RNA sequence: UGCU
């Protein structure tokens, strides 16, 4: 709860890549794509819709951890 | 570049995660400014300013 | 893939029977073709173990009866292994406790056998 | 039959997310420990239950969901004195070949303690008269991979009398 | 022979600078990739004759 | 019936511990002893000698002649080391200051 | 290879590696320098930390602690050269968790 | 040209090309033109899923000759690659399984 | 370090590899345990 | 620190090219150095004998 | 020039000199017998601590019969520091 | 040896 509430570009990229890989590996879609044959485009649509079932686990340098949802974080 | 015979390299990632990271972090629309002083490098050039 | 304790807690055959029945009903309710084709040894082992436990007299058992039998044997200072063997075998004859059951010397007393038979038959 | 604690890092592919995580983990653990003998533990039958299940990670590699699950599973491992009831699935000159009911054909009773009329002439002769009982004596396990079985155990049949069958 | 169909129509056809022994019936790739040396590497292998290496 | 053995584990390197090997450990690691100074045989095939240099039991370097230690081609062969004993010890130039 | 006549590929030099590090595309850099260039699977023994073959450690004459591991072929060659130089790198593996 | 600087820090990769550049203002700043010749050589491994199944079928039917297509197919069960220049591309497309 | 990470072929700690991701799967932590009757 | 055994590496580190166009092959320098070391060891043994 | 060797030297090269036989005598015999007696009697000595067995399978009535019993020496806590008391 |  102490870190920045904004979702960084690195987190955006990693989440989009992981979701695109999962979709290319026959993962279920939660946005009802309309003729999108590109897993990266599908992942971007899911990110814009705020329906990606991924939780970022931010680790502090000391060892503590904190969970942040994609729908909970702020996007740009 | 100056379009006077320069040979440039073109690479194609072989992974969806690498593709997404290249598109997001190394995006042209997202890297319109340099981290040195924040000045924009992708702007008008000769034959456009005139 | 390491194990923490191979002898954590002993269990009778009724628990294994209940677990196998639950797994079998869940399997016949949510059978998956590809999951079944990937590993068929699971089905075989489950079915054969269930058939063995059915051949055994383990049927007609319940947790209430198991707890009653355990509480009845607690007053006989018998050991966990002895009571486990007795619950798994359900001996109806006296020789099965006289000779087959280990640690017979000084434990039979020629008077507790009737009580043991009555408790295992009730 | 005895419970054994285990901690396994189960990998579930991405196309199994629609299913319940606990059910998928149970199915995977069963498929992985179905008819396999763990060294110094015994032959595992199936999964009993799952106690602890921590967060589910996703590596930057395969991309699947790796979960470290702590569970308890049932294994067939006597306590060196357990009594069992099996069937004679053959017999050899050096010793009978008894096998528990459809469970495992690995019990090899040595014929060196019965009354002094013990011998097998290869005609499936069990023993000369004056549901077969078995008393486990010791366990033993061995490895398989040694270049670029594993459970037999010792069986005993003392002078139990056996008023029902000699 | 082909590992899939068992045919013996294995032809070595280089597809865009990629040596590949592929079957001509089903197109099953039998073997692909060849290890050559590289020029600096070639430069550094020294020439030694059989008169000395053989003995 | 069947023993339980893990097929593959997602092993990640934690750290590299540098060190040295004694002559006994070198002998234990090596597979054969190279004692012949020649490379190829006298025959016109020019095959590599046995227990000598360029022996195929210490890996392979040709696409046609596979490794003798492991029955695999060059693309799958990782290679094996060999030990050569010296009559008189010698100072290690790398560890001479040490 | 290096040259085009010998069908050579492009080189992601030290400057390209520095640019990728500055961008922070860790997965891209990995896929470039490890997966698509010199990807290979070796066998390392968890007891002595040496390199095995076909899931077998000739040093300890056992195969229980041997496990597969992804590693660049250039890094494997470096490890072999160091072992030849008597600088033995002892790899202590562990679970990815 | 050493192992640390010549083979570890900077090393050569595949699926890459080198070509001369030319001006073209009709394209966006975030877009780059690639010739058909280099595009037919540089391939991308796409996994068959429930979304682009028909697109991959059409690409396989086109084949390596027509620009929109593929060159190789690796099955899910077996890792034996299949060259599209040989064999029935229609059958290969009709027998495309997920994964 | 980033240099040894690149040499060994593992994702460097800097960049996108500083944190870890978790899957928002439908689950139930600490599921109900089957009661032991004999013990 | 004092070495009595030399570790000859595998052939993957010592690439050998079979030049059929002549009566010779292209070998690296490590192979020649090891051959010279073995020859010197044999010569020392001969002199000791 | 030195000749080339096809096979490697023997792992155990033969030697023309053999070890001198052991000294014989009642003294040496008695010393051997005493060393053997010491080997046999020092393992059962309380000072010879054995690996504590663990992971017992079950408890039985024959536990009291098979219970290993051996007297334990009492160290001198006056001479030994306090950091060694149980 | 040329190229940027
Ligand atoms: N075409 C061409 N010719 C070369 C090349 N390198 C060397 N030469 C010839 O060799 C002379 C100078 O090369 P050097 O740089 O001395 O060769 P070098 O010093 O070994 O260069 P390195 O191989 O990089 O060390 C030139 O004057 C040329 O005669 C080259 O790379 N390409
Ligand atoms: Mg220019
Ligand atoms: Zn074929
Ligand atoms: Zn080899
Ligand atoms: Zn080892």
């Amino acid at each position: 709860r102490i870190t920045t509430p904004y979702m960084t570009k690195y987190e955006r990229a990693r989440v989009l890549g992981t979701r695109a890989l999962q979709i290319a590996m026959c993962a279920p879609v939660m946005v009802e794509l309309e003729g999108e044959t590109d897993p990266l485009l599908i992942a971007m649509k899911e990110l814009k819709a705020r329906k990606i079932p991924i939780i970022i686990r931010r680790y502090l340098p000391d060892g503590s951890y904190e969970d942040w949802g994609v729908d909970e974080l702020i996007i740009t | 570049a100056d379009f006077d015979g320069d040979e440039m390299n073109l690479h194609l990632p072989q992974t969806e995660e690498a593709k997404a990271e290249a598109l997001v972090l190394m995006g042209t629309k997202a890297n319109l400014v340099t981290p040195r002083n924040g000045e924009p490098l992708i702007a008008a050039i000769q034959d456009f300013l005139t | 893939m390491e194990v923490k304790d191979a002898n954590s807690a002993l269990l009778s055959n009724y628990e294994v029977f209940q677990l196998l029945t639950d797994l079998k009903e869940q399997r016949k309710e949510s059978g998956k073709n590809k999951h079944s084709s990937g590993q068929q040894n699971l089905n075989t082992i489950t079915y054969e173990t269930l058939k063995y436990i059915s051949k055994t007299p383990c049927r007609h058992q319940s947790p209430e009866i198991v707890r009653e039998f355990l509480t009845a044997l607690k007053s006989h200072k018998l050991t966990k292994a002895e009571k486990l063997q007795l619950l798994n075998h359900r001996p109806v004859t006296a020789v099965e406790i006289q000779l087959m059951v280990e640690e017979s010397e000084e434990r039979l007393t020629e008077e507790q056998i009737e009580a043991l038979l009555h408790t295992v038959t009730s | 039959f005895v419970l054994v604690e285990m901690v396994d890092t189960v990998r579930i592919p991405p196309w199994q997310f629609e299913r319940k995580l606990n059910d998928s983990i149970a199915e995977e653990l069963n498929k992985k420990l179905a008819n396999k003998v763990v060294y110094n533990v015994g032959l595992c039958i199936c999964l009993f239950d799952i106690t602890k299940l921590e967060d589910a990670y996703v590596f930057p590699g395969d991309g699947a969901s790796h979960t470290k699950v702590h569970f308890r599973c049932v294994v067939f491992h006597p306590f060196l004195d357990e009594i069992l009831i099996g069937k004679i699935k053959g017999c050899s000159p050096e010793g009978v070949h008894v096998s528990l009911g459809f469970f495992d054909d690995i019990l090899i009773p040595p014929e060196s303690l019965q009354q002094p009329a013990k011998f097998d002439e290869a005609e499936q002769v069990w023993v000369w008269e004056y549901g077969e009982e078995i008393r486990f004596r010791v366990v033993d396990e061995s490895f398989v991979d040694t270049s670029p079985y594993t459970l037999v155990g010792s069986i005993s049949e003392p002078g139990l009398g056996l008023l029902s069958w000699w | 022979r082909c590992p899939d169909c068992g045919s013996t129509e294995l032809v070595e056809d280089s597809h865009y600078s990629q040596s590949q022994l592929v079957c001509s019936d089903c197109g099953c790739v039998v073997t692909e990739g060849v290890l050559t040396t590289t020029f600096s590497d070639e430069g550094n292998l020294r020439e030694v004759t059989y008169s000395r290496s053989t003995g | 019936k069947e023993q339980f053995r893990e097929t593959d584990v997602a092993k990640k390197i934690s750290h590299i511990c540098f060190g040295m090997k004694s002559p006994e450990e070198m002998r234990q690691q090596a597979h054969i002893q190279v004692v012949s100074k020649n490379l190829y045989s006298q025959d016109n095939q020019h095959a590599p000698l046995l227990y000598g240099v360029l022996d195929h039991r210490m890996g392979t370097s040709e696409k046609d002649r596979p490794c003798e230690t492991c029955g695999k081609n060059l693309a799958d062969c990782l290679g094996h080391y060999g030990y050569i004993d010296l009559e008189l010890p010698c100072f290690h130039v790398g560890y001479f200051r040490a | 290879t290096e040259g085009r006549s010998r069908d050579g590929g492009l080189r992601l030099g030290e400057m390209e590696r520095d640019c990728l590090i500055g961008y922070g595309a860790s997965m891209l850099l990995l896929e470039r320098l490890m997966i698509s260039s010199d990807a290979f699977e070796v066998d390392v023994c968890g007891q002595c930390g040496l390199l095995g073959y076909s899931g077998w450690c000739h040093y300890c004459k056992s195969s229980c602690h041997v496990s597969s591991l992804r590693i660049p072929y250039a890094c494997k060659l470096l490890f072999q050269e160091l072992q030849s130089m008597n600088i033995i790198p002892r790899l202590k593996l562990s679970k990815y968790n | 040209q050493g192992r640390f600087r010549g083979n570890l820090s900077g090393k050569r990769v595949d699926f890459s090309g080198r070509t001369v550049i030319s001006p073209d203002p009709n394209l966006r700043i975030d877009e780059v033109a690639v010739p058909v010749h280099v595009a037919k050589i540089l391939t991308f491994p796409e996994k068959v899923n429930k979304a682009n199944i028909n697109f991959l079928r059409k690409l396989v039917q086109n084949g390596p000759e027509v620009h929109p297509g593929a060159n190789f197919i690796q099955q899910r069960h077996t890792q034996m690659k299949r060259f599209l220049k040989y064999g029935n591309r229609e059958k290969m497309a009709q027998e495309l399984k997920y994964g | 370090g980033v240099s040894e990470c690149i040499i060994m072929g593992i994702p460097m700690n800097i960049g996108t590899g500083l944190f870890k991701l978790l899957h928002k799967a439908d689950r139930d932590p600490n599921p109900p345990k089957r009661p032991l009757i004999f013990d | 620190l004092i070495l009595t055994r030399l570790l000859v590496p595998p052939l993957c580190i010592r690439p050998s090219v079979v030049s059929d166009l002549k009566s010779g092959t292209n070998e690296d320098d490590l192979t020649m150095k090891l051959t010279e070391i073995i020859f010197l060891n044999d010569v020392i043994k001969k002199h000791r004998i | 020039l030195p000749d080339v060797v096809l096979k490697p030297p023997p792992l155990f090269p033969d030697t023309d000199y053999k070890p001198v036989p052991l000294k014989t005598g009642e003294g040496e015999e008695y010393m051997l017998a005493l060393k053997q007696e010491l080997r046999e009697t020092m393992k059962r000595m309380p000072y010879f601590i054995e690996t504590p067995e663990e992971r017992q399978d079950i408890e039985r009535y024959s536990k009291r019969y098979m219970k290993v019993y051996k007297e334990e020496w009492i160290p001198d806590w006056r001479r030994l520091p306090r950091e060694m008391m149980p």
